[PDB]
């Protein structure tokens, strides 16, 4: 059982 | 045979305690991406692990290789109580990472109303444009997150009054 790395999302994905 | 980071991530707290027996600088050991056990525990919402790590000497200020912080990882996951524990140790609330975010921007982006409220209550800045050209209110408006927008508004009204 290996959990995926801490990740920060792309906060303007889909935005102008 | 799980690493300290994985033990933290999975809330395997008894095993993590045994592993940190020595009480040396293991508690802050960064993995290959610079993530400490605290940043992994924060990312996965493992509050009792966070609490223990802070009590054992974990440095909540450490930034990983791309400037990720325990605070930002907690904010993106909406872990308001972890955010609070970290803010108690006076971490930088306006940490700008190389992904173009801040704790407040992640809380807005995740529609984490109570997280936004916590960060604002501790004085998170609203006045600054992210690399993307969005202030936090700009982003709440663009995403149509009206509850977040209201919390931001409530806060902004308090700011121009000193009495």
């Amino acid at each position: 059982p290996l959990y995926t790395s801490p990740s920060l999302p792309n906060i303007t994905l889909g935005l102008p | 045979s799980l690493s300290i980071h994985q033990l933290a991530a999975q809330g395997e707290l008894d095993q993590l305690k045994e592993h940190l027996r020595k009480g040396d600088n293991l508690v802050n050991k960064p993995d290959e991406r610079g993530f400490t056990p605290l940043i992994w525990a924060s990312a996965f919402g493992e509050i009792e692990t966070v609490r223990f790590l802070l009590e054992w000497g974990a440095d909540p200020h450490i930034l990983a290789k791309e400037r990720e912080s325990a605070l930002s990882l907690a904010s993106t996951g909406g872990y308001t109580d972890i955010v609070g524990l970290l803010l108690e140790r006076d971490v930088d609330i306006n940490i700008y990472d190389w992904n173009g975010g801040t704790p407040l921007l992640y809380a807005v982006h995740g529609n984490h109303v109570k997280c936004v409220e916590a960060l604002l209550a501790r004085g998170a800045d609203l006045t600054t444009e992210a690399d993307s050209g969005y202030t936090p209110m700009d982003l709440a408006v663009a995403l149509g997150y009206r509850k977040v927008q209201q919390v931001i508004e409530n806060h902004i009204l308090k700011l121009f009054q000193s009495n």
